[PDB]
RNA sequence: AGUGAUCUAGAAAGAGAUCCACCUACUCAUGU
């Protein structure tokens, strides 16, 4: 449904915004990223928040809790 | 407003951050979509309680009522 | 339908129960305003309890 | 629903439906008018006392009007 | 100077993966 001219104007105003704000791009996380294990323990406390109170566990929930 | 009337707990006193005076009253109601969602949530509490203990029905009512 | 011999004590219960809570809420104000606009004796009771406080 | 306040039915709300009342609730113009009045009076007088003919009454009336005019500057 | 406005209500057989907030928490140098 998107015409090419719409797509080029979208990309043009996004380049215009991200350069008007001098936005440096998000890097790929390095091998030795500084805050890395804190990001990991946040992403895993986000996952155990489902599995702290429930009792009935199927194959996939038990498998990911083991992960 | 013609007559400034002190009103219910559901009104908000909008202090002007320039002159430090209550200059508008924002009146609150709960939106009809959220009222229907709460009704559907209590209906789900009734419907998932096929054969459920009475204390768990009470705890579901307390959870949805506090929420 | 409380007679005059307890209305000051009722206003004191309203005061001392407004002060239990963490912050001030408008509920006690709306309450007290309707109580004052009902009858003259409640207005004299709030006069006497502000002076008392 | 007495006074149009209460429910359609007590059945449906699962309440008692016990609705209870809340205990918490110009000079020139004037001159002209005067002149007119005078004229009218004159006419009346004429009608009363010997003035079947128009010329007489009209004459007298005219005279009166003139007098009035004279009086008011 | 205020009255007054009060639904429900239980028996038989059958059914039914439950899935979530009510206790706080940090200061020795024996000497030179």
């Amino acid at each position: 449904e998107i015409t090419p001219e719409e797509a080029t104007t979208i990309f043009s105003v996004m380049v215009e915004w991200l350069e008007s704000r001098s936005f440096s791009p998000i890097p790929f996380p390095p091998l030795t990223y500084k805050n890395d294990t804190k990001i990991l323990v946040l992403a895993l406390e986000d996952l155990k928040d489902v599995y702290a109170s429930k009792v009935r566990l199927n194959a996939s929930e038990r498998e990911e809790l083991a992960l | 407003m013609e007559e400034v009337v002190s009103n219910d707990e559901g009104v908000w006193d909008l202090v002007d951050e320039r002159t430090k005076q209550r200059t508008a009253k924002a009146y609150l109601k709960v939106s009809e979509e959220e009222i229907k969602k709460f009704d559907s949530r209590i209906r789900g509490i009734l419907m998932a309680s096929g054969s459920t203990t009475f204390t768990k029905v009470a705890a579901k009512w307390n959870t949805s009522l506090i929420s | 339908k409380i007679a005059n011999n307890l209305k000051k004590s009722v206003v004191d219960i309203i005061i001392k129960s407004s002060l239990q809570e963490s912050t001030f809420s408008k509920f006690y104000s709306i309450l007290s305003e309707r109580m004052i606009t009902f009858h003259r004796s409640w207005q004299t009771a709030y006069n006497e309890t502000f002076e008392q406080n | 629903s007495y006074n149009g306040i209460g429910l359609k039915s007590a059945k449906g709300s699962s309440t008692s439906g016990h609705v209870q009342r809340s205990l918490a609730s110009i000079e020139t113009h004037m001159e002209k008018r005067e002149i007119e009045v005078q004229v009218s009076e004159l006419r009346d007088r004429l009608e009363e006392e010997e003035t079947l003919s128009e010329e007489q009454i009209d004459k007298k009336c005219e005279a009166l009007r003139a007098k009035l005019t004279n009086e008011w500057q």
